[PDB]
C-alpha cells in the first residue's frame, strides 16, 4: 500500500521480536564478530586464499544460496563448483583449525544478527534528517550503510557500547548522501556546509536591518575571504533547477520546453551559408597554388588554427611569401568578381 | 538553389515518439515490403 | 557443514557445538520462497504456453459458465503470445532503456538558471537506488533494508 | 558537437565514419545526441507497471495467480510464493503456487519453535531450568517451575 | 482577530501578546517615482505590541514593520509593479443555512449549514425512515438528537414543544436507550468521531464547535444572525452557536434548523423554500475584504512561527526580534497584489 509503515513496521516488528540486551547480546554478538574476523584471517594463513575470498564464501553458506551469488555479483565465482571446494578445505582442517571454520560462520550470523537489532537505532537518528531533500526512506537506508560500516570497526576491548559508536557511523553516512544526492548538479560537501553557514548567517542579517541583506552584510558577517562575488556565485549554485516541464502561463496546459530556442542546428539561413561559402572557398582553393594555399588552408580550416611549423620542408620565407601573395592576389580578384564581399557573416 | 523542393525525410515528431516508447519496455520497429527492417532513424542507432 | 545450512536426510539445517559433540539438526526443507520480481520472472519463464492453451481449450468448451469464461479469457492473452510477434518472459524488466540526453535537456535560463526535462530527476532517481542496492549487497546484506531498498527500486522504475 | 570529436583528434567530414583511437566518438551532428540509448542494468528485477496495474493483469491473467491482489501483494511487499517445491509442510502439502506470510515464512526456516525465555533473578529459575535443560529432552508443555511459571510449550531439545 | 496568542502548557507558558494600536503612514516612495523606478507603491505598517510574563516583567516591543501594503490612487487603482492593477469583485454564497430538494429520490429535501472559511464543517440533515437519519460534518451520518442530548434537551421537552405540531418528533426519541445518559452522550459522540481517541477530554472539541474558529468572528449582530432571525429561529447567544462559562453548552441555532425542517416540511409556517440565487443569499465581495483575508492569512502564517519562538528564546527579552518575522506577511500580501489571478 503505502511504503513507510509498512517498513517501519517490518523492522519494529522484528526488534520487537529482538531487540539486544543492553549489554549481553551487543556483547555476545561482537564477541563473535571479532573472533569471525581472527577465525578469516587465520583461515587465509593456512589456506593461502584471500581473506576476501574466505570472507565472500562464509557468506554464501549462511546468507544465501547460488541464487544470492549469481544475481548480485554477475559471475566469477562458479555458482555450484567453485564455492564447494572452497568448503572442502576448510572442512579439511583438522580439529585444529575447523574450529575457525565453524566460528567464522557463526561469527557471521552474529553479525548480521547485530545489524538487525540496531534498525531502529538507525530510523531514529535517520529521523531528524528528515528535510533536508532526501526521502526518508532514502535517509534510513544510507544510515543503514552507515551503521554497517560502523561494524566493522567496533574494538569490543574498549568498553564503550555500539549505541554511541553507531551514532556517528551512521550520522557521517546520512550526512554524506544528503551533500551527494540532494542536487540535480552535484555539490561537493565543502560547498554544502558553506551553503549552510551562507544560510545561516544570511538569519541572523535577516534579524534586525528588516531588509534582507544586500550581499554586503553576508560577505562581512561570513568572515575572512568573503566578498560580493563570492556571495552571488554560491546563492547562484544554491538555487536548484527549475522543471523544464511545470504547469506554466495560466495554468490550462502550458508546457515550458517549447519557449527555448536552439542554437547547434542550423537554422536555414546557416545551412545555406555553408553551401555558398563552402562551394565559392572551394573554387578559389583549387586555381591556386596548393603548396601555402592548402598549407593555411588545411592548418586554420582542418585542423587547428604556427608560420615555420604550417609549411612542410620549406621555411618561413617562402610561406609568408605565398601565404601574402597568393592571399592578396584572390583578395584582389574577389574584388573584381564581387563574391566574397557580401560578408557571409 | 531554386531546386524542386525534396522529398520529405522522417519527421522528429515521429523519431521522438519510437524513442519516447522505447523508453518504456515496448520495441517499435518499422517493416519493409515482406516483413522486414526498414530505417527511420537515418545512421545513428546502430552500435559505435 | 558448520552450524547454519546442511542438509542430510529430511531434516535440513545443522548447527553444531563443539562442547560436547552434538550436531544441533533442524529439520525444515529447502522451500523455494521467493517474493518481488524475481519470483515472477521464474514463473513466466517455466510456462509452455501451449499447454496451457491446450488446457484451456478444454476447460473453455467443456465445464459450465464459471471457470470456462474465465479460461476464455486468459486464453486470449496466450493465443497473441504464442501467435505471432513475441514470446512472454520479456514483461519483467531487468534492462531498463534510457531515454536520449538531449531530449532530456540541461540547459542555461538566466543568471545561470538551468532547464532539465523532468525525466532526469527521475533517472538519478533509478540510478542513486540501483547503486545503492549493488552496494547494500555487497556490503553485507540484512533482509529488511535490502527489500526496504528492491521496494524504492520497484517503486522507481515505474 | 557538429562533426568535431570530444577531445578533436579528428575534426571533419572526411572521415565521417570513423571513431577515436584514444576516446570514442563517431560522427553526424549532435543529434546522434538525442536519438542514442542507453541502459541502466538492474541489480534484482522490477516489472513494468503497465502490464501490471492495467485491469487486465496480463502477467495475473496469463499466471494464474490472484489476477489483482496475489501480484500487489508479493510485488511490493515480502508476500512469499512457493516457486519449485518445498517439502515440509504446513499443515497440508507444499503449495505449488500458494502465497505465505513473514510470520508462518519464519517458523519454517529456522526449525518449528523458537522459545527465548530468560529467567528473572539468578537462583530461582536459573535452577529449574538447567536441571532439566542440557542433556534431557524436554517434552511440550514442560512446566519449568519459578517465576511464574516458565511454559516451554513446544518439541524436541534444549 | 489573530493577536491575543494563549499558548500556555507544554513546559512553560502563560504567553500573552496583546495588540494596542495599528499606526501605518509615511509612503517609502511616491506614484510616479514608483512607475520610473520599478517600484510598488506601499504604506508602511508597525503596529503596538507588548508581550506579557508568568514571571514578573512584561516587555513592550513598540514597533516592528512587517508587511509593505500597496496604497489605493485616489481613482480607485493601484500602482504594484510599473503597471497600474484593479482587483476585482467576486461573488458567492453568503454563509447561511439553506434548505434544497434531495438529489435523486423524487421524495422529500434536505437540510444545509454553510460555513465559511473553508476549514469548518459543512452540515446536512436528511432523513431515510426504514431506520436511519443523515448529519453529516465532514462525511459519515449520525443522530440528531445525540446532540440535543448533549447540550440538555432531552426527549420529553424536545418531541413536545418542537413537534407536538411535528410527528417526526418520533424519529427523534427513536433511540432512547443512549438518550437516557445525559454528559455521557458527550463522550460517546466523541466515540462516534473516529481516531481512536482518549474518551476524557472534559469540554475540548465541543467548545471548537462551540465559541472561537471554526464558527465565525463575523460581526457580532449582522454578519450572520441575519440570515437567522429572518429566515430561521429568533436568537444568537454569542457570535455563533458559542459559550465556554460552565462547560455545559447553549445551542440556540441548532434546534431552530431542525425547528424549520419539521416546518418546512409540514405546511405553511411561512414557505420555506430558498432560490440560492437569490442576492439575499449571493454576497459581493468588495476589494477591502478581499485584501483583509490575504492580510490576516498572513498575520496565521506569522502567528504561526512566533509560537515556536515563544520556546526558542532563552529568557524575558524575546519582545522585538524573537517574536516577529516580516517574511511571511511581505510573501503573502505581496502575493495578492502580484499573483492574484
Ligand atoms: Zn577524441
Amino acid at each position: 500500500k503505502i511504503s513507510t509503515s509498512d517498513p517501519v513496521r517490518q523492522y519494529l516488528h522484528e526488534i520487537g521480536q529482538v531487540p539486544l540486551l543492553t549489554l549481553e547480546e551487543e556483547v555476545e554478538l561482537a564477541r563473535k564478530v571479532e573472533e569471525g574476523m581472527e577465525a578469516i584471517k587465520k583461515l587465509s594463513e593456512i589456506t593461502g586464499l584471500d581473506p576476501d575470498l574466505i570472507r565472500e564464501v562464509v557468506r554464501a553458506k549462511i546468507l544465501g544460496s547460488a541464487r544470492v551469488r549469481h544475481i548480485p555479483g554477475l559471475k566469477e565465482t562458479l555458482d555450484p563448483k567453485t564455492v564447494e571446494e572452497i568448503d572442502q578445505k576448510l572442512k579439511s582442517l583438522p580439529k585444529e583449525h575447523k574450529r575457525y571454520l565453524h566460528i567464522a560462520r557463526e561469527g557471521e550470523a552474529a553479525r548480521q544478527h547485530l545489524i538487525e537489532a540496531n534498525l531502529r537505532l538507525v530510523v531514529s537518528i535517520a529521523k531528524k534528517y528528515t528535510g533536508r531533500g532526501l526521502s526518508f526512506l532514502d535517509l534510513i537506508q544510507e544510515g543503514n550503510q552507515g551503521l554497517i560500516r560502523a561494524v566493522e570497526k567496533f574494538e569490543y576491548k574498549r568498553r564503550f557500547k555500539f549505541s554511541t559508536y553507531a551514532t556517528w557511523w551512521i550520522r557521517q553516512a546520512i550526512n554524506r548522501a544528503i551533500a551527494d544526492q540532494a542536487r540535480t548538479i552535484r555539490i561537493p560537501v565543502h560547498m554544502v556546509e558553506t551553503i549552510n553557514k551562507l544560510s545561516r548567517t544570511a538569519r541572523q542579517l535577516q534579524q534586525e536591518l528588516g531588509r534582507e541583506p544586500t550581499y554586503e552584510e553576508i560577505a562581512e558577517a561570513m568572515g575572512p575571504g568573503w566578498d560580493a562575488k563570492r556571495v552571488e556565485e554560491t546563492l547562484k549554485i544554491a538555487q536548484e533547477p527549475v522543471s523544464l516541464e511545470t504547469p506554466i502561463g495560466d495554468e490550462k496546459d502550458s508546457f515550458y520546453g517549447d519557449f527555448i530556442p536552439d542554437e547547434h542546428l542550423p537554422s536555414p539561413v546557416d545551412a545555406a551559408t555553408q553551401s555558398l561559402l563552402s562551394e565559392e572557398l572551394e573554387k578559389a582553393l583549387s586555381k591556386l597554388s596548393e603548396r601555402e594555399a592548402m598549407v593555411l588552408k588545411l592548418r586554420k580550416g582542418l585542423i587547428d588554427g604556427e608560420e615555420v611549423g604550417a609549411f612542410f620542408g620549406v621555411t618561413r620565407e617562402r610561406i609568408r611569401q605565398i601565404e601574402n601573395k597568393a592571399l592578396r592576389k584572390l583578395k584582389y580578384h574577389e574584388s573584381r568578381t564581387r563574391k566574397l564581399r557580401d560578408f557571409l557573416d | 538553389k531554386g531546386e524542386d523542393v525534396p522529398e520529405p525525410s522522417v519527421p522528429e515528431s515521429f523519431r521522438v515518439l519510437v524513442k519516447e516508447l522505447q523508453a518504456l519496455a515496448l520495441d517499435v520497429q518499422t517493416l519493409d515490403e515482406k516483413d522486414n527492417p526498414v530505417d527511420i532513424f537515418e545512421g545513428l542507432a546502430s552500435k559505435r | 557443514a558448520d552450524g547454519g545450512k546442511v542438509k542430510s536426510d529430511v531434516y535440513g539445517r545443522v548447527e553444531v557445538d563443539l562442547v560436547r559433540n552434538v550436531v544441533r539438526v533442524v529439520e525444515s526443507y529447502d522451500i523455494d520462497a521467493r517474493m518481488g520480481a524475481e519470483a515472477i520472472q521464474q514463473l513466466l519463464k517455466e510456462l509452455d504456453l501451449e499447454a496451457l492453451e491446450k488446457e484451456l481449450l478444454e476447460e473453455m468448451k467443456h465445464p459450465s459458465r464459471a471457470r470456462r469464461a474465465k479460461a476464455r479469457k486468459r486464453l486470449e492473452v496466450v493465443r497473441a503470445f504464442l501467435d505471432s510477434g513475441n514470446r512472454p518472459e520479456w514483461m519483467i524488466l531487468e534492462a531498463v532503456p534510457v531515454l536520449p540526453p538531449d531530449l532530456r535537456p540541461m540547459v542555461q535560463v538566466d543568471g545561470g538558471r538551468f532547464a532539465t526535462s523532468d525525466l532526469n530527476d527521475l533517472y538519478r532517481r533509478l540510478i542513486n537506488r540501483n547503486n545503492r542496492l549493488k552496494k547494500l549487497l555487497a556490503q553485507g546484506a540484512p533482509e529488511i533494508i535490502i527489500r526496504n531498498e528492491k521496494r524504492m527500486l520497484q517503486e522507481a522504475v515505474d | 558537437k557538429d562533426y568535431e570529436c570530444a577531445c578533436g583528434k579528428y575534426k571533419r567530414q572526411r572521415f565521417e565514419g570513423k571513431v577515436c583511437e584514444r576516446c570514442g566518438v563517431e560522427v553526424t551532428k549532435s543529434i546522434v545526441r538525442r536519438y542514442r540509448m542507453g541502459h541502466i542494468e538492474l541489480a534484482t528485477p522490477a516489472a513494468h507497471i503497465w502490464f501490471v496495474k492495467d485491469v487486465p493483469s496480463k502477467i495475473g491473467t496469463l499466471l494464474d495467480l490472484s489476477a489483482t491482489e496475489l501480484e500487489q501483494v508479493l510485488y511490493f511487499s515480502k508476500y512469499i510464493v512457493l516457486d519449485p517445491k518445498g517439502a515440509i509442510l504446513n499443515g497440508v502439502p507444499v503449495e505449488k503456487r500458494q502465497l505465505l506470510t513473514d510470520e508462518e515464512y519464519r517458523e519454517l526456516r529456522y526449525g518449528k519453535q523458537e522459545t527465548y525465555p530468560l529467567p528473572p533473578g539468578v537462583d530461582a529459575l536459573v535452577k529449574d531450568g538447567e536441571e532439566v535443560v542440557k542433556g534431557q529432552e524436554l517434552a511440550p508443555g514442560v512446566v519449568s517451575r519459578l517465576d511464574g511459571v516458565a511454559l516451554y510449550r513446544f518439541p524436541r531439545r534444549v | 482577530e489573530t493577536f491575543p496568542i494563549e499558548e500556555e502548557d507544554k513546559g512553560k507558558g502563560g504567553l500573552v501578546l496583546d495588540f494596542l494600536e495599528y499606526r501605518l503612514g509615511e509612503p517609502p516612495f511616491p506614484q510616479d517615482e514608483c512607475r520610473e523606478k520599478d517600484l510598488t507603491y506601499q504604506a508602511p505598517l508597525y503596529a503596538r505590541l507588548q508581550l506579557i510574563h508568568k514571571d514578573t516583567g512584561l516587555i513592550k516591543e513598540d514597533e516592528v514593520f512587517l508587511g509593505h501594503i500597496p496604497l489605493m490612487t485616489e481613482d480607485g487603482s493601484f500602482i504594484i509593479n510599473g503597471a497600474d492593477r484593479v482587483i476585482v469583485s467576486q461573488i458567492h454564497r453568503s454563509p447561511g443555512v439553506y434548505f434544497t430538494p434531495d438529489p435523486a429520490r423524487p421524495g422529500r429535501y434536505i437540510a444545509s449549514i454553510i460555513p465559511l472559511p473553508k476549514r469548518g464543517p459543512w452540515i446536512d440533515l436528511e432523513v431515510e425512515p426504514n431506520g436511519v437519519v443523515s448529519m453529516k460534518v465532514n462525511k459519515r451520518k449520525f443522530p440528531l438528537v445525540l446532540l440535543l442530548r448533549v447540550l440538555g434537551y432531552d426527549q420529553e421537552t424536545l418531541a413536545r414543544e418542537l413537534g407536538a405540531y411535528g410527528e417526526l418528533v418520533q424519529g427523534l426519541m427513536d433511540e432512547s436507550v443512549f438518550a437516557m445518559r445525559p454528559e455521557e452522550a458527550l463522550i460517546r459522540l466523541f466515540t462516534l468521531l473516529r481516531p481512536g481517541d482518549p474518551p476524557k477530554r472534559d469540554k475540548a472539541v465541543a467548545y471548537v464547535y462551540g465559541l472561537i474558529a471554526d464558527p465565525r468572528r463575523y460581526d457580532l449582530g449582522e454578519a450572520g444572525r441575519y440570515k437567522a432571525e429572518e429566515k430561521l429561529g429568533i436568537r444568537l447567544s454569542g457570535r455563533t452557536l458559542a459559550r465556554f462559562e460552565d462547560g455545559e453548552f447553549k445551542d440556540e441555532v441548532f434546534l431552530p434548523t431542525l425547528r424549520y425542517l419539521f416546518a418546512l416540511t409540514a405546511g405553511v409556517p411561512g414557505h420555506e423554500v430558498d432560490d440560492i440565487d437569490h442576492l439575499g443569499n449571493r454576497r459581493i465581495r468588495t476589494v477591502g475584504e478581499l485584501m483583509t483575508d490575504q492580510f490576516r492569512v498572513g498575520l496565521a502564517r506569522l502567528a504561526r512561527g512566533v509560537r515556536e519562538r515563544m520556546l526558542m528564546g532563552s529568557e524575558d527579552s524575546l519582545t522585538p526580534a524573537k517574536l516577529v518575522n516580516s517574511r511571511p506577511l511581505e510573501a503573502a500580501i505581496r502575493e495578492f497584489f502580484s499573483r492574484s489571478q
